[PDB]
């Protein structure tokens, strides 16, 4: 669990150096974002329900999943997607907030791929399910912002796969 | 044999229509004459029942000192086992002609095949023999020139499929010799 | 000879022969009077003076409708590329006429004018000088890149199929309900902001605000064929480049 | 491990439920060069052709865990994942499934799940071997074909 | 490199294939008669990729975690004044995967 | 081009033999048959707007990537010359209703319009579930089971032309694939 | 030998135990089917010797190589002993049906057929695809779906038998790959 | 009549330029020895691909080093690739063979052809191994010695043109060493 801001706290200091011109560099290059992403932050708080009804009405409905003996059949399994999808959007915002995917892969990824494949959740439709949500995501916070959102969704896209 | 293409998968739940990152793009052009290597390899395996008994005995009949007793082919055993070879050595061609690379022929079948047979005692100057008849045995089927069978096809070329499968058949006996 | 009748449908009348019926018909006008005779075939015509009249001077003629349509093939590739002469070609239309040789899409595309919006604009001048071993693997895997995502795109349609008789009794069990709503139809009522819809509430496309299990997979079957015809590009302008690797060599 | 990843079984066998998998190793899958075996089956390496690709690697996992030790000359039939029976037989230390003739005994795996090494492909019963693909043919004329339906008066023998 | 222009675009071009079609004339032609190709190279010319895609997972970094606290692994530029060295080395160590500097 | 009566001539002209009296029993049941023929005709003549705008409109139900920007039903001129496609192939198939035999449909609309869609930009597969939405209309028209019109027709059976004009649409689709 | 009634006894045997009632149900329901089972075996014994003709033939013509001069088919000493030994396997099968247990099937078939096959060289895989022709014919005479001989059965199921007699022949299948 | 020829391969124009009947007399009066010498590239280029499938092979079967992974008739491109100049060189001794004269076969084929293969890192001294295979065939099936295979020709001596074709295939190994 460490921010832009507390990575270079670790390579500046796990080998016991001080913060030099090129500590400082990417520092100040993560100050200057600090105003894009809590903007970024306060959209996605706002239309967090709204962002996952985008993403899974754009996505996985659409194929027989959602249908009697697709993965998402039954009440208790279709309210758990969107409580599953919720934990991607919202964590995805805190790698955005803190600048470094350190929490995503804490707190997210590890025994991630290894559940799923014991409950028999489709990882094919889950990485779609982020995709989709990402590409509503870059209709909120903007270009760029939804670059920086946009980088941690397939973070979590790529380990899970 | 089954990797020998790429299919395409397009239900839910599979990991790979969504998150697979990748269309086998060496594998998808190899079906833009796929059709063309199917009936070559139709040609070999529909007749390799035969060819493998015109090949062993044609060794035989060129050289009558294998079924000479103290010869390398005189017990039931070996006879035996001289047919599997033949057999063995024409399917891992006739996956090299499908998957349309050697790669495989050298792995499984002609990696430690020339330390093999030298440990065997097996002569590899008339198991040479054996490999160049069906070199010239395969040929004939994928052009259709052979004599005694026949095979109906569409209309058009198969040469450098038959040039194709004369590249694999010296390419097992170069590694033995 | 079989050069100089290919051109005087397209110098004078502007189009291919129709069928190997027209151009077959201009060998016996030829055999007939010569050359003066034939000339003449195409100025005194009913079809010449319904179109150009007496006034403008002829031009490749890009109608829409093409009553053979295999000769809409045939004038894109004889009349191809805007710097193109007809100086030292060969003969082309007996074979594509016969049924022979079909024409690929790359000459068809030489032929048509440029539009400024495509969906998939070309590479033509984007392709990179390597050699002819390189450029046909280039080209196969562009073929190649059609075939799996055409066989995933028929799924998609298997699936739109399955999402349909899925929710067909209940589809049809609807149609014939009295569904009254409370406002929205007539304007008495107060509906607010459902006079229309309201404050951007349309959409980019206005089938993307519509809710449904058949809606949603055909949301998935227009990003897995846009992909498709992009890729069908690809290999055009792959082959194309062929036809300029093997036409100079 | 390359079909399984492709055809998208491998989510399904990627569960926890005890499966009884009978893997063939490659060099059975390099036996599928049989000028028998090859009607039925090369028609899969198509690209269109994984649904039928899903229905014959799926006839290879068991529901349960059967041990080679747990076949003491014992035959007991089930259906795969397909759904279709197969009928696992051990008699003489020779454990079969369908026209398996596994080479290693057992694999002890993640989920109590058991892993044996079958010498062939073993294909489905009822399963027809798709065609290749065809040409959709029309009918040449229409008045071949009036002429090929039998009249009523043709039906009651009133005309030859 | 293409020191060919000894071997200019008439390169395989194979002009004695001769077919004399009975006792009758030779008839010889100008077939170009390409091989077995493949033409194998990487990173070919365009995309040729849907969407479906996203493959990308970072690198292990052995028990810790990925992208976990190779602080060892990245570069940076100092050291202090009074750092003074050690006597025993135990030499290099992993990545203490758990507890980061910042524990 | 040919009808049902040059079929037959020129399957005759083959052989150099006469019109005999065998094949006149089948050729006077054509004729006993032509007036359902023109009152099949009628009923997908008289409803040909309407049948090319639930075609196309419901081709887009089906897929909204031709009507985003870049579609191929995006602009004005884009979904004005695919009003004009979709009636061409409904004349050509009533052309060939009319006249007894396909041939007006395979060398006048059919031959190289796969080719014709590539080079344009065209969705090929787009045009096939297009072409077969006005399949099940004009099946609907002639065996008269549509929902929202009823025509007056004498009573009897006209299944045998229903599924020779749907044998006309699936011609189609098997030329744009 | 075993059959179905000995084989709850060898396994009770291994317990050291009686034939109690929880077992005598595995065998009063196989006493009650046992009108069925005898209706099972007449289907395959009444077209006993056209099976035989109709799965060796169809190994012929998917599998020429075996009446190629070299084959295993070739000779008339060949092709009666290969018409021998299609029924000699049924002979064993449709004893291994009667029985309720496979236990006559593999020790007096199977008793080192995978040895015979060996050292006569036969082809071991024109038998598999042999045996498993007459599973696919006795499948279909069980359930009364042949397509060219139906027998007059009272109506109920079958398909216990049907898959009864498709592992005996997959048993048989196993053993000589 | 010599020049048609020439036009076909140095003026790069006409393909075919195939010899008529009474454009043929004055070929035959004019060519030396024609009657033998069109018989002399008759016995080469009918057996065109049984004589380079031996040569590039047999290289193979004396060097196995080459077909190992590092060498360079490994990935199978290279391995076409050096079956495509074992065809060249077999057809452009023929034209010389058929012209008389080793001036076409020198500027057209063989000029840059030393600075080629050290370009490439063609191993030579194998491609004097493979053309002397070449120069081994193509005087046993113009004498008329070849040891499968025997041509009907008209009797007689063909010596002196079988020292002519020797004098064409050591001209490529002067040149590539
Ligand atoms: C013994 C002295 C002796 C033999 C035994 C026999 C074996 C042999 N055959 C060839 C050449 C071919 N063999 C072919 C195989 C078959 N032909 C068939 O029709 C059936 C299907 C199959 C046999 C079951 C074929 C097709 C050929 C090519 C020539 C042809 O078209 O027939 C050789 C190699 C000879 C050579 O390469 O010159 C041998 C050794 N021949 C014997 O001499
Ligand atoms: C989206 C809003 C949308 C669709 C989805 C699509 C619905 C649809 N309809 C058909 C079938 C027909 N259309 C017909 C046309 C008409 N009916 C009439 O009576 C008048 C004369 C005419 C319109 C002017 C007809 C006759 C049918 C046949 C059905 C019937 O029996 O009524 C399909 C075809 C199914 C297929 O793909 O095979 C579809 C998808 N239209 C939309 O607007
Ligand atoms: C050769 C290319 C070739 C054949 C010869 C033929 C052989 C074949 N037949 C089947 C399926 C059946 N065979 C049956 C056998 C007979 N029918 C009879 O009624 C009598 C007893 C006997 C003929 C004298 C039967 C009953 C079936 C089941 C279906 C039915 O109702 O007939 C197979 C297996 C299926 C297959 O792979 O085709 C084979 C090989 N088929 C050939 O292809
Ligand atoms: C199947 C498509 C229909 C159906 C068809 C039938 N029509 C029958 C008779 C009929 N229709 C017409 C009009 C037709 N003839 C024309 O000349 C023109 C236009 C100029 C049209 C539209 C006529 C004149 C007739 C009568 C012919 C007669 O009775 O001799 C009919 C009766 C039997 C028959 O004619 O063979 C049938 C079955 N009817 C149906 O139920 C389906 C829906
Ligand atoms: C027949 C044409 C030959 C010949 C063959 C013999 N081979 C013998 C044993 C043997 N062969 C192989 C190689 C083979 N097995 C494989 O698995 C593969 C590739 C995947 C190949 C090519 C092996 C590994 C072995 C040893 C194990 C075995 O017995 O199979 C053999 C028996 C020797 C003996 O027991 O004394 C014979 C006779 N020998 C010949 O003389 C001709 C040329
Ligand atoms: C080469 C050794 C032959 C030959 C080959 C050609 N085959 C052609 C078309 C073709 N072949 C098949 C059967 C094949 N495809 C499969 O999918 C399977 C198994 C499942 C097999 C055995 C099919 C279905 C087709 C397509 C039929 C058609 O559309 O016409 C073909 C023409 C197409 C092309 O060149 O790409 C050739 C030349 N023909 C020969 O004459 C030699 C001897
Ligand atoms: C040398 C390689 C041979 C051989 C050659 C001889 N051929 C003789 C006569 C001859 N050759 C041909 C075939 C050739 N001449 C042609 O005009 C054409 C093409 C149209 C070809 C392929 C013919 C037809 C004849 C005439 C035979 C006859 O009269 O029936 C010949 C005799 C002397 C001469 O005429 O020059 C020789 C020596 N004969 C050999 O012994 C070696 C093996
Ligand atoms: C036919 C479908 C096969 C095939 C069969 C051949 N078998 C030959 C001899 C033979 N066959 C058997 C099988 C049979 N007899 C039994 O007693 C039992 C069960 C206990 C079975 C299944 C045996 C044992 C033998 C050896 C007997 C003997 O010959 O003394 C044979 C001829 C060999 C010869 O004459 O020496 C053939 C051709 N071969 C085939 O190609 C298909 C696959
Ligand atoms: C084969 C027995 C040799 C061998 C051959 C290779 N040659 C390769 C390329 C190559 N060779 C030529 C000369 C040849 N082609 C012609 O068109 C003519 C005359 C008409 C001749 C004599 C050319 C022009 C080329 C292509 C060079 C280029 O494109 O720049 C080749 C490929 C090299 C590679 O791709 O790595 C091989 C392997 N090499 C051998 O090992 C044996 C001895
Ligand atoms: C003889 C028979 C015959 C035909 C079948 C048509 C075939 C045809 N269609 C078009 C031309 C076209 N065709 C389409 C069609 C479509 N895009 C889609 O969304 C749908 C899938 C599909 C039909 C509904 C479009 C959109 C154009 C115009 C291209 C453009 O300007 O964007 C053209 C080029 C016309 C021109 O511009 O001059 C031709 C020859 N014409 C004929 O003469
Ligand atoms: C001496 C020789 C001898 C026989 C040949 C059989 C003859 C036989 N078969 C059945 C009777 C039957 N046989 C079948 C079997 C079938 N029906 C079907 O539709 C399937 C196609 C096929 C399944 C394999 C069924 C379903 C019954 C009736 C139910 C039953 O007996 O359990 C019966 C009991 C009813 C009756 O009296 O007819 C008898 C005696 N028994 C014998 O003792
Ligand atoms: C199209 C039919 C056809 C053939 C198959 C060949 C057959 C053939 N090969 C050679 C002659 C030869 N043939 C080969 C080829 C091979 N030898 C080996 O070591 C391997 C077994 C094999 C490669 C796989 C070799 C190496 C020579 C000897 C060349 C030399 O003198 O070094 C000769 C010359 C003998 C003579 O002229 O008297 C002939 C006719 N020729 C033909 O016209
Ligand atoms: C077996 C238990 C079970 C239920 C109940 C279930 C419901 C369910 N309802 C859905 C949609 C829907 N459901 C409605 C329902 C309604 N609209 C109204 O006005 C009414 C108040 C109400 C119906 C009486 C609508 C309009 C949609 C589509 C919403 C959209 O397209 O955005 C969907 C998404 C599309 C689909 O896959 O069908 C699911 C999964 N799934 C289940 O497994």
């Amino acid at each position: 669990m460490q921010d832009a801001i507390t990575s270079v706290i670790n390579a500046a200091d796990v080998q016991g150096k001080y913060l030099d011109a090129n500590s400082v560099e990417k520092l100040r290059g993560y100050f200057q974002t600090g105003e894009l992403r809590v903007r970024a932050a306060a959209t996605i708080a706002a239309n967090a329900a709204t962002i996952i009804k985008e993403a899974v009405a754009k996505s996985l409905l659409y194929s027989d999943i959602t249908r009697p003996g697709g993965n998402m059949y039954t009440t208790r399994r279709y309210a758990a997607c969107i409580r599953d999808l919720d934990y991607y959007l919202r964590y995805a915002t805190y790698g955005m907030l803190a600048g470094d995917p350190s929490i995503l892969d804490e707190r997210v990824l590890n025994g991630l791929k290894e559940t799923y494949n014991s409950l028999g959740v489709p990882i094919g439709a889950t990485i779609q399910a982020i995709q989709a949500m990402k590409e509503v995501t870059g209709s909120l916070v903007g270009s760029d912002a939804g670059k920086e959102m946009g980088l941690y969704f397939d973070y979590i896209c790529s380990g899970l796969s | 044999m089954l990797d020998a293409f790429s299919r395409v998968v397009v239900n839910s739940d599979a990991k790979a229509a969504y998150v697979g990152g990748s269309d086998l793009q060496a594998l998808k052009s190899f079906i833009a004459d796929g059709n063309k290597r199917l009936d070559a390899v139709n040609s070999i395996v529909s007749n390799a029942s035969c060819m493998v008994s015109d090949a062993v005995s044609g060794m035989i009949c060129e050289n009558p000192g294998l079924i000479s007793p103290g010869g390398n082919c005189y017990t039931n055993r070996r006879m035996a086992a001289c047919l599997r070879d033949g057999e063995i050595i024409l399917r891992y061609v006739s996956y090299a002609l499908l998957a349309g690379d050697a790669s495989v022929l050298e792995d499984r079948c002609l990696n430690g095949l020339k330390e093999t047979y030298i440990a065997l005692g097996v002569p590899t100057n008339s198991s040479i023999r054996a490999v160049s008849i069906m070199k010239a045995q395969a040929v004939a089927f994928i052009t259709n020139t052979a004599t005694e069978r026949k095979m109906s096809f569409a209309a058009g070329d198969c040469t450098s499929l038959a040039s194709e499968v004369a590249s694999y058949f010296d390419r097992v006996g170069a590694a033995i010799s | 000879q079989f050069r100089f009748i290919e051109l005087n449908f397209k110098h004078f009348m502007g189009r291919a022969p129709l069928d190997m019926a027209e151009m077959s018909k201009h060998y016996e006008i030829f055999a007939a009077g010569g050359y003066d005779a034939e000339v003449d075939s195409y100025f005194d015509s009913e079809e010449y003076l319904d179109v150009f009249g007496l006034d403008t001077v002829p031009y490749m003629r890009f109608r829409g409708t093409y009553a053979p349509n295999s000769t809409f093939n045939l004038q894109c590739r004889l009349q191809g590329g805007w710097a193109r002469s007809d100086k030292k070609l060969p003969m082309m239309s007996m074979l594509p006429l016969n049924n022979k040789a079909a024409i690929m899409p790359h000459q068809i595309v030489d032929g048509l004018p440029v539009i400024p919006n495509s969906e998939h604009p070309s590479q033509k001048y984007n392709v990179p000088k390597v050699s002819r071993e390189k450029l046909q693997r280039e080209l196969l895997i562009a073929q190649g890149k059609a075939n799996a995502l055409q066989i995933e795109l028929d799924a998609a349609y298997t699936s739109l199929a399955s999402s349909r008789a899925f929710l067909a009794p209940f589809a049809a069990m609807a149609a014939d309900m009295d569904i009254r709503p409370l406002y929205g139809k007539n304007p008495q009522v107060f509906a607010g902001q459902f006079l229309g819809v309201g404050a951007g509430q349309w959409g980019k496309t206005g089938a993307d605000t519509v809710r449904g299990r058949s809606r949603r997979v055909a949301a998935d079957i227009g990003v897995k064929e846009f992909q498709l015809e992009r890729v069908k590009q690809l290999v055009v302008d792959l082959q194309r480049a062929l036809a300029l690797e093997d036409a100079e060599a | 491990v390359k079909l399984l990843n492709e055809s998208g079984v491998e989510k399904l066998v990627e569960q926890a439920g005890p499966y009884t998998v009978f893997a063939p190793t490659d060099d059975a899958f390099a036996a599928l060069l049989e000028p028998h075996s090859f009607n039925k089956l090369a028609t899969l390496l198509r690209p269109e052709n994984n649904d039928a690709l899903r229905k014959v690697l799926m006839h290879h996992v068991i529901p349960g865990a059967f041990t080679s030790a747990s076949l003491m000359d014992r035959a007991v039939t089930v259906k795969s994942l397909a759904g279709e029976p197969i009928s696992i037989m051990g008699l003489n230390k020779l454990v079969t499934a369908g026209t398996a003739k596994v080479v290693r005994a057992d694999v002890p795996c993640a989920n109590g799940c058991i892993i044996h090494a079958v010498s062939s492909v073993i294909i489905p019963p009822n399963y027809v071997p798709v065609p290749q693909p065809t040409k959709p043919v029309f009918p040449r004329s229409v008045i071949a074909e009036i002429a090929k339906l039998p009249t009523p008066r043709q039906a009651l023998g009133l005309d030859p | 490199d293409v020191v060919n222009a000894a071997y200019p675009k008439n390169i395989k071009n194979k002009a004695p294939v001769i077919s004399f079609d009975g006792k009758k004339g030779v008839k010889l032609e100008m077939v170009t008669l390409q091989t077995f190709a493949g033409d194998d190279s990487e990173d070919t010319l365009f995309d040729y990729s849907s969407g479906k895609f996203m493959p990308q997972k970072p690198a292990d970094m052995g028990i810790a975690w990925p992208s976990g606290d190779g602080r060892q692994a990245e570069m940076k530029g100092g050291k202090g004044s009074f750092n003074q060295p050690d006597l025993r080395k135990y030499g290099p160590f992993p990545d203490f995967l758990k507890r980061s500097m910042d524990l």
